[PDB]
């Protein structure tokens, strides 16, 4: 009963998210567990209930780990990360509002993505025509230039 | 003699802090307002009265045939139990650490990397985070502290405990490469104006390489990390060590020559038809440096040679030098020993000139 | 995932100035981009961003390989 | 159907003792040689039956065993009529007569080289094995002039290689299926192999009368360096001073004097469509070889190219055998490559760029073409 | 052996050329060199030619296989 | 009655209601758009027919 | 089956994007167009551009 | 809508590199993949229920 | 042919003698020291004289 | 050809790669934006590197689509990455379980197998596994018959991740992930963005590589003969433009059908101190002798195609699995015989 629970929850990405949040907050050791005792302690802190306690009742998402930082949201990277984890938890728990909070945070994350995309620019540069200070449009392409008929025939029509 | 290694120019590569962007970035990244403890140094050397083979062999040795030091991770140094980061793999960090240029005098130094990201931001790991755990305390750093080893995701850690100093040569692993090529030119061969359309497809020299024998050369080599105060000493040590390496490698094949009468697997002698004697010298793990030097000096010592040549085939990993001469085995051996002595004399003169030119 | 510690072609330690170069390039680019959005910078036909003077001030030599690997290498943390 | 019993199991078959790998070029291998990675040489084995004449030769293989190359993996003892592991035979000291030793593949062994689709009689050929002792090489290396047998190129092609282990198969491989038998095409009755790409251009550059630098000559040191990798006995340069100048025709004659042939044909270099422009050297447009001596003309695709009927290699095969032809192909390829090692050869963007005047001329020509088209339209 | 057929519409070779166009460019005449660069209709015609080359190369293997197997079994 | 396969990134996907950071932390590619099906472990893209 | 699908081969991101933008010809067992139509359907058609 | 006169449009300074902006706008409108997720959402919302 | 043959058999006998010595040096005197004999006997080539 | 090759190019195949257990996936560590980029790189991350390429003849080792590669460029991480293999094994029924078999557990223990390095039936993460090693020990039902799976691959691997998830049938299974250090090897396929495939035929040390008078040396040496018949002039133009881009510190757009003038770009090369062509005086690295002709050398974006010779090569001995029907060997490397 506990083995299936452990293999189902330890491979849940929600468990890894809550575990890394706890590691950031310092509630669990920064390293992966090396003994069964500290693995059980990590499960207790991350899930919020012991594996035996979970098998008794039905609620799962209510006791998942919450940040101790209390990051007043209303420098930027930490706020974005903590708000993202809080919204992930609220989505799992089916919070009352969620959707409006999700839209607001998606706008803020769009702004932060704008800043990050600014950090990712390597410079462009355009080759300019010296005569016209714009993108160079000079080419060696073919021009029709209808020719006089003397280039193909002589005065005798040959 | 007569100072074969003529004047040498030494020019370190320094950060121009007059640039506002560079100054601000350095100040707010590393609190750096002065030059780094280790800087690259550009060494331009003029050589007169010396074959192109010797100068290029010195360049090749300084590039990837001189012993050099690297930072390396011992097996099990990467702590799998403690390295929670999923992107900073052992291969990636090992590649970054292997190629950090280090100027180390003591090989017993051991460093450790204990970077723990207990924040919500991605944390960059710098070489300044490489703390020494073994060996004498470094009075001067052996590497610059501005290298980005890697980055840690929030809540992730990277633990490496056995970063030690490894010795090797560049031709085996490139992290032992010492000098990068900066300039090479012959000052005794006239050059065309290559900015014109008539000469832009040619090399520029006014003599064909198939007929020219330059004896005046300018060699430019850059060393990646030498201490800022002791630049001249580092360059002098590098040049001397290259000369010693060449001399020792030449003496290694000279020792084969002294036992031509005793059966040696490396040296084989024949007497084919017309009083000619053929000598074949096969050296395993020998490069083009020794083969080219040997061929050049044998050909100089025996201008009337029937045939001299070598092949460093990329497979079979060996150098096979073939000498054919209208002589006997004894006289051929004396001539080859004389050529070896000429090579040794030339490189000892180079060592002396290095000593008396870079103070 | 980072600017290489040394130039891939010749082994010059371009990674000594990689962080400083990245920061200074960001600051310099911010002074050349006008109203264009950051993701539209590679599409702006009026942009003329030159990093030659920045790299020279860093002390990196005028080497094709070194400047190429310094200015073209992608940083993983900027995309992840 | 193809996957059915007949076509998949009777007409073809899956086999043991066979290897496959990507093929790459190796100009230091002879045309009848193949580069075999050592890890494959310790996987495929040759069955040598221990007798009185070979016991001394086979003893080092037995002693090396599975720990050192060249060694062995299995021994088929005749007294027990069964196969014995080499690690269990530590007490045998020597080998008995009638024993069968499965030794590692060594340099000089014959191997069957095959590239699918097998469409020609030369699609399977026998090459002498050259074992590549570099552990980081996993490819089947071959000379670029050997690719014409298999219609192969080094862009991802994979070839099958199996070493004959039985005595009859080895006899046949070295007597019947060697690639020297496929030098002359069964299809076209002409030569298959020759100089390709860099070798053709190198032959032209070496045999041309003049360079942009003047007369195409080299000193004695560089003339000797042309024969460094030819794998032949070098010619004598004792009658040459260090300042003496040798033209490329002289070294080509030094190489070709071993198999004297008579050749007289205009080179591919001289084209009548090019003649109005350019200025052809009169000594470069009439290639003549008399008794192995290159008198005049350049060597290019017509004389040394692969598949060139009537070329120098075809004549060498006709007068001295296709093995001599393959050896001469390797020697001349080495000569050309060693010449290019100093002459240099490149292509640039400016090589394909017309001058503005030439661009105007081209535009005028295309305008005339379009004007004729417009006249037809007006009609 | 023939020029580009008007397959876009009745009398049209491409959307870039008018119906019943008489200019040579509308029927696959490429006036530009590779080094000069091709325009979009020129590149489309060149892509048609190259796709023809690729199709012929691809089905050459199969057709040669069929004919070769038949000939081998007839002559072996 | 049964279950129905859900396109990644669709309205019925869980990553639809997660931010880029949350998608990053749960092992999803934050910059990928999705558009594939996760069936029997593998990833499957329904092409345009 | 009128569903055109393939395994998501994650060789790179360009491979994934191109897989999501791939248009596949319809496959039918009875005919499959094994005539001169075979090389007609593989050509660049004049309606393709854009 | 009565558009302005075409004779007063200033376009001589428009470069071919400026049309990359139009292509980028088109790509942003499409998203390069958005059609498939849109069609699956349509199937889920109306297709299967109907 | 004969001189190349005579040196050939001489070499094969020498190699056989050396490696027969080496196997004996496994039971008599252990591997770790014997594997040290071969190690620095190979970097001077030998290993077979 | 480039449309085909650009999709097989190694790079950052997924940004969530450490979270996935994927088979035959290659993650290339270093990727560069092309010096001459296009509009496509605004929407997909570029895959490849701006390798310095010398278009020349060097010993005949780059003939017929071969390329000479710098060994130093390979060592420094050029096109290096990690190759990932997955090993999913399932318990057939309740009569099978995960564990380390013993001599009494044998009934069929594999000859020459290791059966060591197994902790709780699985090889721990971070352990090097060779050809004969047994990864994941499974026993059925002596009192037990061995059903453990062997490594088998010629190339050694490292256990990167191992899990014990439940399957769709609510049963536990395997899924070990194996990690391979994959540097650029001889025989690895490379390509430019113009469709010019190249097999690495030779790796040369730094001293053996040709170098310019200013010290520039190539990562790759590409045969000039690959150009004429193929007419991949875009690669030449990209090299010419990137030569000036590198010295100018710029990243020019080279999207198709943009206004292009090769003469103006070649003139732009002259304003950077270089020749009108991209050709420079180079010296032979092995002999130190200059070439009589200036050699066109410059930065060309190159892609490592995910066709690894270590995965394609195969050699089999006279023994192995045979078809029960025909008695013939099984099919291919995957079946370990054929
Ligand atoms: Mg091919
Ligand atoms: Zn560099």
């Amino acid at each position: 009963d506990t083995k299936v629970l452990l293999t189902e929850i330890l491979l849940d990405p929600m468990y890894d998210y809550a575990a890394t949040v706890a590691r950031i907050d310092g509630s669990i050791p920064m390293h992966k567990p090396r003994t069964p005792k500290e693995a059980e302690y990590e499960f207790k802190t991350v899930i919020g209930r012991t594996p035996a306690e979970l098998l008794s009742q039905k609620e799962f998402y209510d006791k998942i780990y919450t940040s101790k930082y209390r990051p007043d949201f209303t420098k930027t990277s930490t706020l974005i990360y903590l708000r993202a984890y809080e919204l992930f938890l609220k989505y799992l728990q089916n919070a009352p509002n969620f959707n409006s909070e999700l839209a607001e945070f998606k706008t803020y994350e769009n702004a932060y993505g704008e800043q990050k995309a600014l950090l990712a620019q390597q410079g462009f540069y355009n080759i300019f025509d010296p005569n016209t200070g714009r993108a160079d449009q000079r080419t060696r392409l073919f021009e029709y230039k209808r020719l006089p008929i003397s280039t193909l025939y002589d005065e005798r029509g040959l | 003699m007569e100072k074969i290694f003529q004047n040498v120019e030494i020019k370190p590569f320094l950060i121009d802090f007059s640039n506002l962007f560079i100054k601000n970035a350095a100040k707010k990244l590393f609190q750096l307002e002065e030059q780094l403890p280790l800087v690259p140094v550009n060494v331009v050397m003029d050589f007169k009265g010396i074959s192109r083979a010797a100068v290029h062999g010195l360049s090749r040795v300084l590039q990837d045939e001189i012993p050099n030091y690297m930072l390396d991770i011992k097996p099990g140094g990467y702590k799998i139990e403690d390295s929670t980061d999923l992107f900073m793999t052992e291969q990636f960090i090992r590649n970054r650490i292997n190629f950090i240029p280090i100027y180390a005098k003591n090989e017993t130094l051991v460093f450790a990397l204990r970077s723990l990201n207990n924040s919500c931001e991605v944390k960059t790991i710098y070489s300044r985070d490489l703390i020494q755990v073994a060996g004498p305390k470094l009075k001067y750093p052996i590497f610059n502290p501005t290298f980005e080893i890697g980055f840690l995701q929030p809540g992730k850690s990277l633990i490496i405990e056995d970063i030690y100093i490894k010795k090797g040569i560049g031709r085996k692993h490139a992290a032992f490469n010492l000098a990068v090529k900066t300039h090479f030119s012959h000052l005794d061969i006239e050059q065309y104006p290559t900015d014109k359309k008539e000469y832009m497809a040619l090399s520029g020299y006014k003599q064909s390489s198939m007929t020219s024998d330059p004896r005046h050369h300018r060699l430019g080599l850059c060393f990646p990390a030498v201490p800022l105060p002791h630049i001249n000493q580092a360059v002098r040590t590098y040049l001397k060590n290259a000369c010693r390496i060449i001399i020792g490698r030449i003496q290694s094949i000279q020792k084969i020559y002294e036992n031509f009468e005793e059966p040696q697997p490396e040296l084989v002698l024949f007497s084919m038809d017309e009083e000619k004697t053929k000598a074949i010298i096969t050296i395993k793990d020998e490069t083009h440096t020794i083969g080219n030097l040997l061929k050049t000096y044998i050909y100089e010592m025996i201008p009337d040679i029937s045939f001299v040549g070598y092949q460093c085939v990329p497979h079979k990993q060996e150098m096979v030098l073939t000498i054919i001469h209208k002589a006997s085995q004894e006289d051929l051996i004396t001539l080859l020993e004389k050529s070896i002595q000429n090579i040794i004399q030339t490189f000892q003169i180079l060592e002396k000139n290095v000593d008396e030119l870079i103070a | 995932m980072l600017i290489p510690v040394v130039c891939f072609t010749c082994g010059f330690p371009i990674g000594t100035y990689a962080a400083i170069f990245d920061k200074a390039r960001t600051e310099y680019i911010k002074t050349k981009m006008g109203g264009t959005l950051p993701q539209n910078i590679p599409l702006d036909a009026s942009l003329q961003i030159e990093l030659k003077d920045l790299i020279t001030a860093l002390g990196i030599p005028m080497r094709v390989c070194c400047r190429t690997h310094l200015i073209t290498t992608l940083d993983y943390r900027k995309y992840y | 159907r193809k996957e059915g019993r007949i076509r998949k199991s009777l007409l073809g078959s899956q086999v043991w003792s066979i290897s496959r790998s990507t093929i790459c070029g190796n100009s230091d291998l002879h045309l009848d040689e193949v580069g075999y990675p050592i890890s494959f040489a310790r996987t495929l084995q040759v069955a040598e039956t221990v007798q009185h004449y070979n016991i001394n030769r086979l003893m080092p293989y037995f002693l090396n065993g599975k720990r050192q190359y060249p060694g062995c993996s299995r021994v088929y003892k005749q007294i027990t009529q069964s196969v014995h592991d080499i690690e269990g035979l530590k007490q045998d000291f020597r080998l008995e007569v009638g024993d069968i030793l499965y030794r590692d593949v060594v340099t000089g062994d014959v191997a069957f080289f095959n590239r699918q689709p097998s469409l020609e009689r030369s699609s399977i050929g026998v090459h002498r094995i050259v074992v590549l002792e570099n552990p980081k090489i996993s490819t089947f290396q071959m000379n670029v002039s050997a690719c014409a047998w298999y219609n192969a190129d080094f862009d991802g092609d994979q070839m099958n290689l199996w070493v004959p282990w039985s005595v009859m198969s080895r006899v046949e491989a070295e007597l019947l299926c060697s690639v020297r038998n496929w030098f002359i095409s069964t299809k076209s009755s002409g030569p298959v192999n020759g100089q390709v790409q860099d070798s053709t251009v190198g032959s032209f550059l070496l045999t041309r009368t003049n360079t942009p630098m003047g007369k195409n000559v080299m000193n004695k040191l560089h003339a000797m360096g042309l024969f460094q990798t030819t794998q032949t006995d070098p010619p004598c340069f004792a009658n040459y001073s260090p300042t003496d100048l040798l033209d490329g025709k002289s070294v080509v004659s030094m190489l070709l004097r071993q198999t004297p042939i008579n050749y007289q044909r205009a080179p591919t270099w001289y084209s009548e469509v090019y003649a109005p422009y350019m200025h052809y050297n009169k000594q470069d447009i009439s290639t003549q070889i008399r008794n192995g001596e290159l008198i005049e003309g350049v060597l290019d695709k017509k004389a040394v190219g692969a598949g060139s009927s009537g070329g120098i290699y075809h004549l060498i095969s006709r007068r001295y055998g296709p093995q001599q032809a393959l050896k001469m192909i390797f020697a001349t390829q080495q000569l050309a490559l060693n010449y290019v090692r100093n002459a240099g050869f490149t292509v640039s963007t400016a090589d394909m760029l017309l001058t503005p005047e030439a661009h105007q001329e081209v535009q005028e020509i295309i305008n005339e073409l379009l004007l004729e088209s417009e006249e037809i339209n007006n009609r | 052996t023939q020029r580009i057929q008007p397959q876009f519409s009745f009398g049209r070779t491409l959307v870039y050329y008018p119906r019943f166009a008489l200019e040579a460019q509308a029927y696959g005449f490429i006036c530009n060199s590779y080094i000069a660069g091709l325009t979009s209709p020129e590149f489309i015609f060149g892509e048609m030619n190259g796709r023809f080359d690729l199709i012929n190369k691809a089905l050459s293997t199969s057709s040669t296989g069929y004919a070769n197997r038949k000939a081998i079994f007839g002559l072996q | 009655v049964s279950t129905f396969p859900i396109m990644r990134g669709s309205n019925r996907c869980h990553t639809h209601h997660l931010s880029k950071t949350a998608k990053k932390e749960i092992g999803e590619d934050p910059n990928e758009p999705g558009g594939y099906f996760i069936a029997r472990g593998g990833e499957w893209v329904v092409d345009l027919l | 089956n009128r569903v055109s699908t393939q395994s998501l081969e994650r060789k790179n991101l360009l491979n994934t994007i191109s897989a999501l933008r791939t248009v596949n010809t319809h496959n039918t067992t009875n005919a499959s167009k094994q005539t001169e139509r075979a090389d007609m359907m593989r050509r660049v058609h004049a309606s393709y551009p854009g | 809508i009565t558009y302005g006169p075409i004779e007063t449009v200033d376009n001589e300074e428009l470069t071919e590199a400026d049309m990359l902006s139009f292509i980028s706008a088109a790509v942003n409108s499409t998203g390069l993949i958005g059609y498939n997720i849109k069609s699956f959402d349509d199937l889920m919302d109306n297709g299967i229920p109907q | 042919q004969m001189i190349l043959q005579q040196v050939d058999m001489k070499l094969t006998e020498v190699i056989t003698q050396a490696r027969q010595y080496f196997k004996i040096m496994e039971e008599k005197i252990g591997r770790v020291q014997s594997d040290a004999i071969r190690e620095i006997l190979t970097m001077e080539g030998k290993v077979d004289d | 050809y480039e449309t085909n090759q650009g999709r097989q190019t190694g790079g950052w195949y997924c940004f969530s790669w450490p979270y996935r257990v994927d088979m035959n996936r290659f993650f290339q560590f270093y990727n560069e934006m092309p010096l001459v980029k296009t509009i496509a790189h605004n929407y997909v991350i570029p895959n490849g590197l701006n390798t310095i390429v010398a278009y020349m003849i060097y010993g005949g080792y780059n003939q017929e689509d071969s390329v000479i590669v710098s060994q130093s460029f390979i060592d420094r991480g050029g096109f290096a990455g990690t190759f990932y293999r997955e090993e999913k094994v399932e318990l057939e029924s309740d009569i099978e379980s995960f564990g380390k078999p013993d001599p009494l557990i044998t009934k069929n223990l594999k000859p020459g197998a290791n059966y060591e390095k197994l902790v709780d039936g699985f090889v721990p993460v971070g352990t090097v596994v060779k050809k004969g090693d047994i990864i994941i020990g499974k026993v059925a039902k002596n009192k037990y018959i061995d059903r453990s799976v062997m490594y088998g691959f010629d190339e050694p691997a490292v256990v990167d991740a191992v899990m014990r998830p439940h399957g769709p049938n609510d049963e536990i299974f395997g899924l070990m992930r194996l990690r391979y250090e994959r540097n650029l090897n001889i025989g690895d396929k490379m390509s430019s963005r113009s469709g010019n495939k190249g097999i690495a035929a030779l790796a040369l040390p730094t001293s053996d590589m040709p170098f310019t008078e200013d010290g520039l040396q190539p990562d790759l040496i590409v045969n000039p003969h690959s150009h004429p018949s193929r007419m991949t002039n875009g690669q030449m133009i990209e090299t010419t433009v990137g030569l000036a881009n590198a010295l100018q510190g710029v990243v020019t757009d080279g999207t198709a059908f943009l206004p292009i003038n090769v003469q103006l770009l070649s003139e732009r090369l002259a304003q950077e101190g270089l020749r009108f062509n991209g050709c420079q005086k180079m010296f032979n690295g092995q002999t130190g002798e200059y070439f009589d002709a200036a050699i066109f050398i410059g930065p060309t974006y190159h892609q490592r195609l995910q066709k690894f010779v270590l995965d394609d090569r195969y050699a089999v001995a006279s023994y192995g699995p045979t078809d029960a029907l025909t008695g013939q060997p099984l099919d291919g490397k995957r079946s370990h015989g054929g």
